[PDB]
């Protein structure tokens, strides 16, 4: 079997495409997605809004930039795109179920509570999270 | 309600 | 990159999908993400997703085809390639990835190559349109 | 309807 999964993860392992932050350091990122963060908090989301676009623009492949995307978009109830987000930071970021429950969130939102039931059941099943769980089972429960 | 941010510092 | 608990499902034989107890379901709806994004053109989010489920399931075919796909798009030739001789090994009759071979060593500069993957593709598939490209990609190699 | 598109397998409809 061996020979197989290498080759495939030989072929990923190479095919990793650019890291996008086209050679614009590092901590700097960081001021960037501070004050998305500080922006986000206050409350004033069109800012916060393009500073996480312009962050997921530049650095695809982080989950904080694509969770702080997808966050937005589901207080604009903006609520298919916030699962959509979700469902990348998911592929991204493989642990956290966070975006799992806020898709469930998402889902409830758009009249589906079947998918939406699915993702708190994952969550409980999966997460490790002692709040997420609790708030994840609160939902299943309220949708029996 | 509102989601909750990572909070900064890498 | 980063997560090597990848390198325990390796020589323990196991995928990284039943490591982590992933439903069946969830796979499939990352799956269905990956085939629309890709269909509505949205390469960096398909890819994104081809490569979580490659990396979950090194054995699912579809999923190999998936981001050997994306990489042949993205021009990423000789990773498409390498894909497709894996995809090719686990469906071991289905011509596809052989043909695309051919398509992806055309442009690695190695036309002989994209001839005997041609020439496979006519001597063995039953597929009929496949076959029609091959053999016009045959005719055209000269 | 492009031939360097692959045609990917539909998910299980």
């Amino acid at each position: 079997n061996e020979s197989i999964s290498t080759a495939v993860i030989d072929a990923i392992n190479s095919g990793a495409t650019l890291k996008d932050i086209n050679a614009i350091p590092d901590d700097m990122m960081d001021d960037i997605y501070s004050y998305a963060y500080d922006f986000y908090n206050k409350g004033r989301i069109e800012e916060a809004e393009v500073f996480f676009r312009f962050l997921c623009i530049y650095d695809f492949y982080n989950v904080d930039y694509i969770m702080g995307l997808a966050a937005i978009y589901q207080i604009k109830e903006q609520f298919q795109q916030a699962a959509d987000l979700y469902a990348v930071a998911f592929a991204l970021g493989k642990n956290d179920y966070t975006p799992v429950f806020h898709t469930g969130q998402c889902q409830l939102r758009l009249k589906a509570p079947l998918k939406a039931k699915e993702c708190f059941e994952l969550v409980i099943q999966h997460s490790n999270d002692e709040k997420l769980k609790i708030k994840a089972q609160s939902y299943l429960d309220a949708i029996q | 309600l509102i989601p909750e941010l990572k909070a900064p510092k890498s």
